Order: structure tokens, then C-alpha cells, then sequence
RNA sequence: GACCGAUAGUGAACCAGUACCGUGAGGGAAAGGUGAAAAGCACCCCGGAAGGGGAGUGAAAGAGAUCCUGAAACCGUGUGCCUACAAGUAGUCAGAGCCCGUUAACGGGUGAUGGCGUGCCUUUUGUAGAAUGAACCGGCGAGUUACGAUCUCGUGCAAGGUU
RNA sequence: UAUCCUUGGGAGUCAGACUGCGAGUGAUAAGAUCCGUAGUCGAAAGGGAAACAGCCCAGACCGCCAGCUAAGGUCCCAAAGU
RNA sequence: AACAGUGGUAGGAGAGCGUUCUAAGGGCUGUGAAGCCAGACCGGAAGGACUGGUGGAGCGCUUAGAAGUGAGAAUGCCGGUA
């Protein structure tokens, strides 16, 4: 028998065209550039999904080295003096959060430093 | 609360927009008058339209002449007349004659 | 066994390879014939001898 | 307040409130403990890798979560190369009462 | 093989002795499945046939020079993407029918008559004689038969005057001796024989 | 009829070998659908009409002469959020603010700002390429069948198998 | 350590490039050509060298607001020692 | 359970998803099917449900078979519109 090119193609396309809200105009309403830029979306995604981790990473540092810098300290002689002061598992976002409650902060930093000599 | 609409009037939908926004939320008494004061291609049509438009109050729902003024109206397009212009070099080109709706609704305030 | 509920022999039945559909199963543009050989054109073959 | 190692990554985590962490095995009505315990908060007993005894976390565990869909697509370009991966990440939603130090 | 005689207003009587290598043998599922595939296939007759490009009644010139202008290089105006038609690989007349060893045959024949064995849906009503063609005469019978779904009946010498009354029913349909086959006999699921087709089928296998 | 259901199926479901093109031989289209019944809009108002608004018929008037359904390109009208010191394959992810509240779930829309980031396909040793193709949207559009051969798999018999 | 041989079914491939080292031809010129040998690209994304296929480090089954690190780097842009 | 593995073009193999008919069994439908439109639902994927609005008569499911069976590109073709 003879299959006709039915619904499939129109849930298919309409399926792309609804996940694809909120493009920029033509992208946004027509399937030759807007299928073009989800594949362009997806790698963008899964990229700065890995990506995620190292930037929050290095806003934690750079809060965490402000908060050593204001008690005279260097953060990598600040990292240094907890290793050595002992197996530190406390690690960069709960010592982020520590700036917040800096006084606990400070209280690490000492206890480091007196340590370290 | 009246609506009269114009259903395929020959004129380019461009052309009656240019002097069919400008009457867009403004009350009826003046609004006809500065659109048959305006010399447009558009202003006659629209002039007549809108008359029959107001004019949906005699053998209608009551409203009255005063405090009556445009709730929403704009222009739409109706079917395009191809045609064939020919052109230099037997190359035929074509063009198209549009048509238009042009949709009035008024309501009292 | 009545016909709603019909099994055949496991191991005798094989779908067939539907070439040029798609790139998921492979076989996608060149139809896995390769690239620009006398061979990937139609009627392409050479005398078997 | 203290904090817990859980599954590979500490949380922060104080009296009273919840947190979405990674799905443990306990069942979901059931309440749980962590014992890896550091920086006890508040008067802040706190010793280096610290054996503070008595300070497991008890945490009652109601949900076993499935997070929202990520549609992983890839894709190298000029190649014909695709590769679409649908994934949800497994989860607990945990309530927390009687911090210990 | 030792399944109840019945009378036609539904009275029994002993037991009929049946041949064991025609209706006990373990009936194989693959030779039945094939033996079902094989006249299912072999019923359709496939007529179908769609224009080749080569017969289309048109085509003929070039529709314009291949070089210097601006449209696509192209061929005669039948083509296949062209749209006036020529399809390729289209449906084409041909038969859809083989065949099989009669070893398989009589093997896949002898093992649905002795599945219907095993589920017990074969009743035996020997001296099937009716005096007239009336319908609602056997619709009786076999409502004191108790049968609801579909049924198949055998009779061979009685058929002349059976065969106009039972046709009636779409679902209901009689058959010689000679001519059982496999898809009547599954489908119908409830085989109405009678003992002189019974030696005589039995004789023939 | 395990044939098509109006870009299919004859070129031709429709006044088609017509219209149209060619001097002539010849080539050769597009174009189906109100309703069950026309019961197809009495009557009123605007207007020259067309067209509308009412009233009426119907189960439906958004059903009123391409008149079943009416997708998309395209074009309009109100708006919730944002926008006039900013250059950005136009995304993604962080992200404050604002608006809304759902197939209730670690919700939805918009997003000031930051980081990273040169489309798709083909062909190439190599393409963001200043190599090629695509204005867009929709439809159609490319490995099948016949007869043999071979191999695997699975079946029935087996020194026999088979029409 | 576990990959080797035989047979059978089914292929694509015969335009390669660059970087090392060992040669030709060349003017011991070429992002030149042609060989042997090793790697990478080809067909391999990630970090570095500003951007970059072939250079250096290293292989992407997914997710995590985890840690340690190789090349390279730590005044700032821009993370880390003025 | 343990161990190991899981880049990838040509290619080769295995699993599948979906469409139209056809039989078998089951049922869905004017108390509104198909189709269309909109949703913050489900699966690893192709995809599949649920609820509204339109629509005003046909259609799923189960298992098997047979295919004119899956479009983004061919200065493709036709229609419509920029």
C-alpha cells in the first residue's frame, strides 16, 4: 500500500518550535534556523554544564582569598597551614559560607596561622 | 459596543493603515472630521465605514452621538489580485493588487 | 494457539535493512556505499570477471 | 549549624530546615543520620578531620526524588554526528531535627 | 482420542475411538505458524500497478537548455520529483504465493487437529441428516449444542442441502472432507465433525 | 483488490485533450466537498453600490456561495517584562529586579549584568570560511521487484530430499 | 599480559597533511616534493601557546554549587606567591 | 554481587521507535472519534500519554504480516507568502 507523509512531520516540527520559545525572531518561528540553533543550544548547554563547576570554583577562591587578605594572609599559605594543620575536609563553598559567617572564618584563619609556625 | 467591517475594499492594506492608525483611540465626533479634512486615497472608505459604523445605533442598541469614541479598529488583509504587467526584454513580471478588511469597533465612553 | 497470539519461530524472522533513512542507524547520506567510486553509482557494478 | 560530607560534597545545613541532597538507600518515611561530622557551629567545636563523638546528625528523609529532565544533545558539526541522551538525577528530600555536638 | 459421540438434539452417546497419529501427535508451533502464514499470504491476489516514469504519456522534449539558464538542469517533464508524476519502485503486479513440502503440510494439519483435540472444542455428531434447508431448524441444534462463537462443520455426503441453510451465518461456513486447511479449522475454534468424515479424513492421513 | 483517496490515482473525478502555446508536426495544464433539507438569508439601519450591522432559518451564520476542518510562512491589534554609552552566529549558564501562579514541582514569563562561544549541509589533508546549496512555509521527492546463484539463520524429513 | 591462527559472510579505503629524527632533489630555500621511522590530525572534543587540525598536556557513557593534579602559570585584565 | 569498559568518519553488527493497510482477540466513540490549537506530564532515544479549546464522524489497543514507511539541503518540483 502507499503510506502518506501524515501528522508525523507536523508533531515533529511542532515539538522543536515549541521548545524553541523565546528566540530571537525568525529563530524563534522558523524550523530551518531554529532546529539550527538547538543543536548549537544543546552543546552550549552540556559545555557550561562542565563549565559551571570551574567558574563557581573560582568565585569561591577569589571570595575565599578577600577573606584571608582582610585577616593579613595569603590564601595559598592559608590553604597550606590547613593541610598541615590537619585533614581539613571543610572545603571551598562551606569556607565561602564561613566568609558570611566570617567570625567562624576568623576563627579558622587563627587557629591556621598559629599552626603554620 | 458596534463593529462594521469593510470585506474586501480595493485598496493596498498599507496605504489605508497610514491614515487608518491616526484616528486610533480618539473620540468619534472629531475623528471624523479630521479624517475627511485629511486627503488620503483611504480617508473616503474608511469616512464611509466608519459612518455606517456609528450609524449601528438606529435600528440597533441605544447608544448615543456624544461620549461615544473608538475602542479598537485596524486593517487586514483580503485575497491579492494577481496580475501580469509586461516588462522589457518579453520578460513578463508580475504584480499583485491587494485588498483589504478594514475592521472599526466603538464603544461608549 | 488461536491467531491474536501468533509466535513465530525465534531466530527466523529478520528485519530488513532500510539503506538512505536517517543518520541514527547509519547507512545515512552515502548510503554505505563509501564516496565518489565507479562502484557507488548506479548500475556501477564491473563485469564479475 | 554543621557540617555534613554526605555524598561526596558537604552541605551546609542548620536546624529545621530541608535539603535536597543525593538519594540515599533508606526508604522514604524513615529517619536517617550522618555521622562524618565537622564544624558543630554555634560555640564551634571544630578539631581537623574531627572525631567529635556523639555529634551523628539525625534527619528524617521524605521523598525519593527524580529531578527534572536535561536534555543532553551532541553534536560535532559537519560530520552527520548526533547523540541525544535524555537524564534525570535521582534525589532525597531530607528535613533535619536534633543537631548533636 | 476418546472424545464423546453426541446425537443431534443433543444427546450423548459412548465414545469414539480416534487414530492417534493423526489427532494425538504434540503439535509443533512453527510448522502451524508457517503453515497459517503460507495460504494467509496465499489468498491475497496483489493486484496493484502504478505508472513508471517511462509510461506516463508525456515527457518527450527537454523542457529547457541544460547551460546559460537560471533554473536547475533538468529532464523531461515526467520525472520523479517533477510533480505531473512518475513514481519509482512503485507497487508492481506480481504473486504472493509458494509452497511447501507435503510432509509439512500433513504434519502442520495433524497438529492443529490434535491441538483442537487437546483443548477439547471438537464435538462429534455422526448422521448429520436434515430434511429440509430451514436455517433457524440447525440454529436450534446448535443452540442444544450449546455453541455461541464461531463453528466449523464438515459433513461430507449431507452438503447439498446443509450447505444453503448454514451459509446464512457470515461467521459460520460448512466444508467438505476433502477440503480442510488450517485457517478455517483455527479461526472457527470449534470443529462440528462427523464420523464418516472422521475415517474418511483419517484414511486420507 | 493486505489498489489511489484529489501535488495520489488516467493528462483528464470538475464541459480535457479543453483553456493556452506553436504557422505546423506537436506540446499541454490548473480547477472535488454549504446544509439532511435551500429551509440560501423576509424585514430594519448605514450606504450609490459592494460590504456590513441587526431580525429570521438551522443542530450549527464562527455554515451565507473556494461554503466541512482551516496548520505554517506572512501580516495586523491590545498588552505582562525589558530597551536610547552600546558594537557581538544572537545562544547557553550564572544572575538581581519585576510580572504571573502550574499536567505542583527543588514552578512559569521577562530578563539589567558577567563568563564562554565564528550557522546547517556537501566536498575536502584542511571550511567560520572570502568554496558550494538553500528567501521562507507546506506538500511531493531517491536502494524495490522479478528470475537465478551464494551464505547465514530457522524449520520438515533425513541417505535420502522433492515435485 | 591475553591476543593469535584457519574458514566463511559484508565492507570502505588507493588525493593525505603537519611536527620530530634519518636521507634524496633543490641553492643542505620553501607551509616545496619524494622516501624510512615516531606521534597527532585525519576520525579527538577539553587545558595551555591571544585567536589556531596537526606544537605541549590529556581522551569526553551521563549528572554534582566535590577534592587532587599534567602542560602552563600565580601585579591586574584573569585564578593562584608584589 | 564483583571486575573491567562505554570519543568517533568511512564502515560492519545488535537492539529498537514511528506511519498506512491487512487478519486475530479485546473496546473507543454525538454523554463528541479522527484532525487542529495550547499546556509547567512520562520514557535512554526515535517518541507516548493526560487536561482544556476547536472539530462534527470515524479510530485506538493486543499479536503477527505486508510496505509507494520516516526530508533540511539535490542552482530539486508545485502552491502560497515575504
Amino acid at each position: 500500500p502507499r503510506v502518506k507523509g501524515g501528522t508525523v512531520t507536523r508533531k515533529r516540527r511542532k515539538k522543536v518550535l515549541k521548545l524553541a520559545k523565546g528566540y530571537f525572531g525568525s529563530k524563534h518561528t522558523l524550523y530551518k534556523v531554529a532546529n539550527q540553533q538547538v543543536m548549537k543550544s544543546g552543546n552550549y548547554a552540556f559545555r557550561d554544564r562542565r563549565q559551571k563547576k570551574r567558574d563557581f570554583r573560582k568565585l569561591w577562591i577569589t571570595r575565599i582569598n578577600a577573606a584571608a587578605r582582610m585577616n593579613g594572609l595569603s590564601y595559598s599559605r592559608l590553604m597550606h597551614g590547613l593541610k598541615l594543620s590537619g585533614i581539613e575536609v571543610n572545603r571551598k563553598m562551606l569556607a565561602d559560607l564561613a566568609v558570611n559567617d566570617l567570625t567562624a572564618f576568623n576563627q579558622l584563619a587563627d587557629a591556621a596561622k598559629a599552626q603554620l609556625n | 459596543q458596534a463593529k462594521a467591517v469593510a470585506r474586501t475594499v480595493r485598496i493596498a492594506p498599507r496605504k489605508a493603515r497610514l491614515v487608518m492608525d491616526l484616528i486610533r483611540g480618539k473620540q468619534v465626533g472629531e475623528a471624523v472630521s479630521i479624517l475627511n479634512l485629511t486627503p488620503r486615497a483611504a480617508s473616503p472608505i474608511i469616512e464611509k465605514v466608519l459612518k455606517s459604523a456609528i450609524a449601528n445605533a438606529e435600528h440597533n442598541y441605544e447608544m448615543d452621538a456624544n461620549n461615544l469614541v473608538i475602542s479598537q479598529a485596524f486593517v487586514d488583509e483580503g485575497p491579492t489580485l494577481k496580475r501580469f504587467r509586461p516588462r522589457a526584454m518579453g520578460r513578463a513580471s508580475q504584480i499583485n493588487k491587494r485588498t483589504s478588511h478594514i475592521t472599526i469597533v466603538v464603544s461608549e465612553k | 494457539m488461536k491467531l491474536h497470539e501468533l509466535k513465530p519461530s525465534e531466530g527466523s524472522r529478520k528485519t530488513r535493512n532500510r539503506v538512505g533513512r536517517g543518520i541514527g542507524s547509519g547507512n545515512g547520506k552515502t548510503a554505505g556505499k563509501g564516496h565518489k567510486g565507479q562502484n557507488a553509482r548506479s548500475g556501477g557494478g564491473v563485469r564479475p570477471g | 549549624y554543621a557540617i555534613i560530607k554526605t555524598g561526596g560534597k558537604q552541605i551546609k545545613v542548620e536546624e529545621g530546615q530541608t535539603v535536597y541532597i543525593e538519594k540515599l538507600a533508606a526508604e522514604a518515611g524513615e529517619t536517617v543520620t550522618f555521622e562524618d561530622v565537622l564544624f558543630v557551629g554555634g560555640d564551634n567545636v571544630k578539631v581537623g578531620n574531627p572525631t567529635v563523638e556523639g555529634a551523628t546528625v539525625t534527619a528524617k528523609v521524605e521523598k525519593q526524588g527524580r529531578a527534572k529532565k536535561i536534555t543532553v544533545f551532541r553534536y560535532k558539526p559537519k560530520k552527520n554526528v548526533h547523540k541525544k541522551q535524555g537524564h534525570r538525577q535521582p534525589y532525597t528530600k531530607v528535613t533535619i531535627e536534633k543537631i548533636n555536638a | 482420542p476418546k472424545v464423546a459421540l453426541y446425537n443431534q438434539n443433543g444427546s450423548t452417546a459412548g465414545d469414539i475411538e480416534l487414530n492417534a497419529s493423526v489427532f494425538g501427535i504434540e503439535p509443533n508451533e512453527s510448522v502451524v505458524f508457517d503453515a497459517i502464514l503460507m495460504q494467509r499470504a496465499s489468498l491475497r491476489q496483489g493486484t496493484h500497478k502504478v505508472k513508471n516514469r517511462s509510461e506516463v504519456r508525456g515527457g518527450g522534449r527537454k523542457p529547457w537548455r541544460q547551460k546559460g539558464t537560471g533554473r536547475a538542469r533538468q529532464g523531461s517533464i515526467r520525472s520523479p520529483q517533477w510533480r505531473g508524476g512518475g513514481v519509482v519502485f512503485g507497487p508492481t503486479p506480481r504473486s504472493y504465493s509458494y509452497k511447501l513440502p507435503k510432509k509439512v503440510r500433513r504434519l502442520a494439519i495433524k497438529s492443529v487437529l490434535s491441538s483442537k483435540v487437546i483443548d477439547n472444542n471438537i464435538i462429534v455428531l455422526e448422521d448429520l441428516t436434515l430434511d429440509t434447508a430451514k436455517t433457524k431448524e440447525m440454529a436450534a441444534i446448535l443452540k442444544g449444542l450449546s455453541v455461541e462463537k464461531k463453528a466449523l462443520i464438515v459433513t461430507a455426503d449431507a452438503n447439498e442441502a446443509v450447505a444453503l441453510s448454514a451459509r446464512n451465518i457470515p461467521g459460520v461456513t460448512v466444508v467438505e472432507a476433502n477440503g480442510i486447511n488450517v485457517l478455517d479449522v483455527v479461526n472457527h475454534e470449534k470443529l462440528l465433525i462427523t464420523k464418516a468424515a472422521v475415517e474418511k479424513v483419517e484414511e486420507v492421513l
